[PDB]
């Protein structure tokens, strides 16, 4: 039991980094989501509104 | 885009037409 421990300590906390890291990487990838979402924002934004300031001419 | 090919088309013709008109405005007075 205490090998069958150490494995399971070793794997849960091992498991455990596993879940932080990709737990980080999901907010990573969704600040980078959220930056792309801002980026596509901010640029359909900026072409629908100066498309509608400039539908006219 | 549509409104502006055809508002600058627009903002031109007022130049072509004003122009017309004061041509031939113009021309008789």
């Amino acid at each position: 039991l205490s090998d069958k421990l150490k494995e399971a300590e070793t794997r849960a906390e091992f498991a455990e980094r596993s879940v932080t890291k990709l737990e980080k990487s999901i907010d990573d990838l969704e600040d980078e989501l959220y930056a792309q979402k801002l980026k596509y924002k901010a640029i359909s934004e900026e072409l629908d509104h100066a498309l509608n300031d400039m539908t006219s001419i | 885009m549509d409104a502006i090919k055809k508002k600058m088309q627009m903002l031109k013709l007022d130049k072509e037409n004003a122009l017309d008109r004061a041509e031939q405005a113009e021309a008789d007075k």
